[PDB]
RNA sequence: ACGACCGUAUAGUACGAGAGGAACUACGGUUGGUGGCCACUGGUGUACCGGUUGUUCGAGAGAGCACGUGCCGGGUAGCCA
RNA sequence: CGAGUGGCUUGCUACCUCGAUGUCGGUUCCCUCCAUCCUGCCCGUGCAGAAGCGGGCAAGGGUGAGGUUGUUCGCCUAUUA
RNA sequence: GUCGGGUGAGAACCCCGACGGCCUAAUGGAUAAGGGUUCCUCAGCACUGCUGAUCAGCUGAGGGUUAGCCGGUCCUAAGUCAUACCGCAACUCGACUAUGACGAAAUGGGAAACGGGUUAAUAUUCCCGUGCCACUAUGCAGUGAAAGUUGACGCCCUGGGGUCGAUCACGCUGGGCAUCGCCCAGUCGAACCGUCCAACUCCGUGGAAGCCGUAAUGGCAGGAAGCGGACGAACGGCGGCAUAGGGAAACGUGAUUCAACCUGGGGCCCAUGAAAAGACGAGCAUAGUGUCCGUACCGAGAACCGACACAGGUGUCCAUGGCGGCGAAAGCCAAGGCCUGUCGGGAGCAACCAACGUUAGGGAAUUCGGCAAGUUAGUCCCGUACCUUCGGAAGAAGGGAUGCCUGCUCCGGAACGGAGCAGGUCGCAGUGACUCGGAAGCUCGGACUGUCUAGUAACAACAUAGGUGACCGCAAAUCCGCAAGGACUCGUACGGUCACUGAAUCCUGCCCAGUGCAGGUAUCUGAACACCUCGUACAAGAGGACGAAGGACCUGUCAACGGCGGGGGUCUUAAGGUAGCGUAGUACCUUGCCGCAUCAGUAGCGGCUUGCAUGAAUGGAUUAACCAGAGCUUCACUGUCCCAACGUUGGGCCCGGUGAACUGUACAUUCCAGUGCGGAGUCUGGAGACACCCAGGGGGAAGCGAAGACCCUAUGGAGCUUUACUGCAGGCUGUCGCUGAGGACUCUCACUCCGGGAGGAGGACACCGAUAGCCGGGCA
RNA sequence: GUGGAAGUCUGUUAGAGUUGGUGUCCUACAAUACCCUCUCGUGAUCUAUGUGUAGGGGUGAAAGGCCCAUCGAGUCCGGCA
């Protein structure tokens, strides 16, 4: 998390930092199998290591909450 | 006095453009003849340098390769389709006339066929609100209501990347190598920070603006500088 | 670091070589333009008035 | 090329109700200055002698280098305070 | 209130230098002046003594160390004849 | 450097030997650029060489550079040019769009070479031997043949394969030493041809419901382990090459750690890490062809740039030689190089100066200030405060240990790896040299890393993330261009432009009167064309009607310029200073008052505070961490001081040789006084004064150096500013032309934009040309 | 315990920078040098070569810094006696 940070930045800078991160590395769901093993890739780019599904998502997180209004509508 | 930063820009010189060479793709919609028949199937997700979003990479049915403004949800294997009577799924691209209403939409054309130019950063959109034989009424991302030719081609979904905003920078070695990727001088020097030749607010045995910040659509450049015809300012009221 | 003499040590750079056309070392290897005779700019001979004083 | 001060005897005296408290003279010392000197104390002393680290000359012996002594201990003459 | 002496301060003047006479303070090293702080020799005293106060001759010698401040100046401390 | 010796007319410095030293990422080896013959030989010394020279990078004359397989050449990169088109008064000018070409010699991509030998000087080029590539021809094979692969790729961490080197063991060959028995060198052998294959991926078998596996992550009924198999690596192993070559000889075998090279796994990105030619795909024999350019040498304390044989500057590779140790560190030493960072001889070698060692007792008394110097130091164990953004503070502080020798234990496959134990033992001192922090506290500033005045400023200044406001829907906002056109932009509001503030934390009050910007506007003002009236046989001209932007007027707006007082229990001019902070890096009075601390403190810190003249993104307060930033205090330390001494090395002094410059109206042995344009060696009066020379520290020559930077003057200059004067770009707006049909409206045909086209949008507007009004330090 | 992040620390590794000494030099070795000290040293890092931007114009983390010893408007020649 935000402790490569040492005692620079401050607070809010580096509670985000850590907050959005471990979102970030969270185990993630695959949309097309089911299996929790979806890994970020890179900016926006998803990826499941146990089927191999390249996605497209958010930044720091697989699904944002805008991409999820899609489906409904 | 001499020329103020914004002028030296125009002349579009190596420090002021963007490393096009290194660009991978210019997104825009594919031309169909009609029909729609065109189907494609997503082969791969790259990275885009020139927007820090993602961006897909499709073989369409007659052979073509490109590179396509890739909405949140796409991934390899997935077939989209461009055309009048394409599915009405994300990562399709029809005319915002056979679009249902509601639906969220991104990549749309100012033009019919001039490929898309409307919402097309990070985890952007646009809403379709309005139909008719006439006019397709779009909410663009600023909030502002579009009259638009129902011809006009769109993309079905929000762009991917989304929430790209919501991680500060931290440092300014972050910033520095996203503004390599950008046509941008950076970093930068504040004008009252500088000589008087230099800047109109510069100058002084302080640091502050010589005249007031609010400057006429009027001044010519070289002059234009602070806060441009503005309409207001400060955040009281 | 001085702007005389220890800058004077990186200059290893050859521009300026002997013209095909004029036989001066004038031809600039980089840009391929004579600075003297004007060889890869004109067609003309390079040539001002103010080579020589006014009336003459 | 000598200036000045402190102390002792004078004297708990002269003076003075008392409290307190001199001097001449003779002494001892200090301070500042001055000139010289090195028996004494002290400094230096890359003269010298010893110890010892690293390395090289195979070991030993005996040595070089480590800034103009590697470092540490002792230190004669001389020069000095 | 009146008469002066000095040429350290300040002010005045604009004579000297603008083809430049290197600044303040400090330091180091030398000479000097006396309107004398100490020392010598004296006079007066509201001079008992002791300790002083004031004055005269006198420039041989001495007039030191520190805390704040760039300070000069000055304030402060302990020594001091 | 020294002693001998060689050559020579001549020898300190040219050569030989010995002895003594210097250089170790360089003072060695290979090279890029750049130089250009400086390379080698012979002959020389008038020139150059910091002295000399028989020497030479000097002078003269000759000689020297050999390529199918090393580079160039070919490809394409940022980007450049040429032609066409268009612009421009015009071009040797100019942007776009086409086409074509150019653009990499160490260091991008890339068909192919190794070993030995040889010259005074070349060498993967010549010679000997061997190998290899491409093209073409002949012949056999082959119909396949272009899909695909490769070329071809970022940063961080890491496993495995593995050669050289280094080291260890043992044998052989040669050498060194001479109380031992040790120590050193060698022990060789290519390209290439052939073969082997770990990792990855995949197949079959198998059938795990908890097992499999890693340094780590991980893997699996969507099929784990095991087993069998396909594909598949090295500049590596192995065999050939090789009764080749090389060596005086022996002409080894194993091992560990393993640069090169090969091949995997993991992690990071608001960053995504070239392209093209070419190669592979796609067999073999024989033969022919393989032209053109480069190739010497230096590559630097003498071959390059810096006027010089200049202590400066100048890229790449050798990063694996030994000891040492964490180490590409120090110190010492090999290989290799050098004694050319090129003037010597003499004096115990004085004064004085440069670097520097040691100084008793005191210990910052020195000083603006601890400037300078000193102290501490490596490693292990113990232990560690306030504060804090919980990361840090921290190596806080403080305490202890540390060598050698003998015998051992533990970790590990092992190391010539690491961690310990017991006993013995020497010194003043065991990180014994070397290498190697002094520590603590208070206050100010800027949050931090970063940037900057090349050459007197490194800071508190700039930047920054973060906070905020402004403009803009893309035929945009902003900006460049005279134009043709262009940057932003392979971009599209989670964008990017224009500004302000400057991490975090707690916060950010009141004022829209002036100024600025913006919106609105009955009425007022407001140009030109067209229109109406007068005038003129026409015209000039006067006047009217209409009225755009703009202005008046109204409104919004301060995280817009900025403002936040005097008086009384409102007045100027809108408000009248809120949270806070405060004698401030802002406080004149001022060394403010009180306290802390000291013998004594214009300093410093804390409190008070009526603030000459504090205050909220002109940001206020506050703040952990950080800092060659400013001030202060303590411990430690010490030649900074009391107060100086002695010593070391290089000079200085004498001698040989070489050999400048500054400066000079003249005269000149001066001193004390005076005078003089008031600051005299020279005038006047006196005094003193025999001449010349050496060394010294610099009192005077208002010493030398520079037509004063300060100041003023000149109807001097320049940069900068603005509500100075006058104009000029640019923006807005009306009008005319392009421009057409039927104070408001439709249409389509010019014209503009979108679309490949069909066609769609817009449309007499816009663009462009002309002109009029307003704004207009952007510029002159 | 593993793992090995960081505009992270120590560091004369290479390399970059330039704080103090107001040392040496100041007709220099040098028209910006020498020595000691000192800062950075995985990153907004340093660097070679190629390449682009040109004078009221560039370039500028802004010092009026830099654009070949030349900068509050380069250099050359001309206007110009
Ligand atoms: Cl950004
Ligand atoms: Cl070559
Ligand atoms: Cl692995
Ligand atoms: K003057
Ligand atoms: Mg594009
Ligand atoms: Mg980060
Ligand atoms: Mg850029
Ligand atoms: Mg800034
Ligand atoms: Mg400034
Ligand atoms: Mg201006
Ligand atoms: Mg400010
Ligand atoms: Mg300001
Ligand atoms: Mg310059
Ligand atoms: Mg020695
Ligand atoms: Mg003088
Ligand atoms: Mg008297
Ligand atoms: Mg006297
Ligand atoms: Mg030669
Ligand atoms: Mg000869
Ligand atoms: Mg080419
Ligand atoms: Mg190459
Ligand atoms: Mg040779
Ligand atoms: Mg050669
Ligand atoms: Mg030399
Ligand atoms: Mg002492
Ligand atoms: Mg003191
Ligand atoms: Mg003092
Ligand atoms: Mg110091
Ligand atoms: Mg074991
Ligand atoms: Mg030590
Ligand atoms: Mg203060
Ligand atoms: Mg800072
Ligand atoms: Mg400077
Ligand atoms: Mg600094
Ligand atoms: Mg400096
Ligand atoms: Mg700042
Ligand atoms: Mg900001
Ligand atoms: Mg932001
Ligand atoms: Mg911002
Ligand atoms: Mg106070
Ligand atoms: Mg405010
Ligand atoms: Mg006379
Ligand atoms: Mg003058
Ligand atoms: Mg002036
Ligand atoms: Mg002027
Ligand atoms: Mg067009
Ligand atoms: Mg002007
Ligand atoms: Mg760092
Ligand atoms: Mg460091
Ligand atoms: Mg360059
Ligand atoms: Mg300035
Ligand atoms: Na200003
Ligand atoms: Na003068
Ligand atoms: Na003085
Ligand atoms: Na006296
Ligand atoms: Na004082
Ligand atoms: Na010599
Ligand atoms: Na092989
Ligand atoms: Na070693
Ligand atoms: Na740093
Ligand atoms: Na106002
Ligand atoms: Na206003
Ligand atoms: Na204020
Ligand atoms: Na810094
Ligand atoms: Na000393
Ligand atoms: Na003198
Ligand atoms: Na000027
Ligand atoms: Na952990
Ligand atoms: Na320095
Ligand atoms: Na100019
Ligand atoms: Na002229």
């Amino acid at each position: 998390r935000t402790g490569r940070f040492g005692p620079r930045y401050g607070l809010k800078i580096r509670v985000r930092v850590a907050d959005v991160e471990i979102k970030h590395k969270k185990k993630h769901k695959c949309p097309v199998c089911g299996f929790k093993k979806l890994k970020r890739a890179g900016t926006g780019i998803w990826m499941c290591g146990h089927c191999g599904y390249k996605i497209a998502g958010g930044c720091y997180q697989p699904e944002t909450v805008a991409g999820k209004a899609v489906m409904k509508a | 006095g001499r020329r103020i930063q914004g002028q030296r820009r125009g002349r579009g010189t190596s420090t002021f453009r963007a490393p096009s060479h290194r660009y991978k793709a210019d997104l825009e919609h594919r031309k169909v003849e009609d029909g729609d028949v065109i189907a494609g199937t997503v082969v791969d997700i790259e990275h885009d340098p020139a927007r820090s979003a993602p961006v897909a990479a499709v073989e369409f049915e007659d052979g073509d390769r490109r590179l396509i403004l890739a909405p949140e949800g796409v991934g390899v294997g997935d077939e989209l389709q461009v055309g009048v009577d394409a599915e009405i799924a994300p990562g399709n691209t029809l005319p915002l006339a056979e679009i249902p209403e509601g639906v969220p939409v991104c990549n749309v054309e100012s033009s019919p066929g001039d490929g898309g130019k409307f919402a097309r950063a990070s985890g952007v959109n646009a809403q379709l609100l309005t139909h008719d034989r006439n006019v397709a009424v779009v909410k663009l991302p600023s909030g502002e209501m579009k009259r638009l030719d129902p011809q006009c081609r769109a993309t079905i979904g929000v762009v991917g990347g989304g929430g790209r905003t919501d991680k500060p920078f931290v440092k300014a070695g972050n910033k520095h190598h996203k503004m390599k990727a950008r046509g941008t001088k950076w970093p930068n020097v504040r004008g009252v920070a500088m000589n008087a030749v230099d800047h109109p607010f510069g100058g002084g045995g302080r640091q502050h603006p010589g005249k007031p910040k609010s400057i006429s659509r009027n001044a010519p450049p070289g002059r234009k500088v602070g806060d441009i015809a503005s309409k207001r300012t400060g955040r009281g009221g | 670091t001085g702007a005389g003499t220890p800058s004077q040590g990186k200059k290893n750079t050859t521009t300026h070589t002997k013209c095909r056309r004029c036989g001066e070392k004038s031809y600039h290897t980089k840009k391929k333009v004579c600075s003297s005779c004007g060889f890869g700019k004109s067609a003309k001979r390079r040539d001002y008035e103010w080579q020589s004083k006014a009336g003459e």
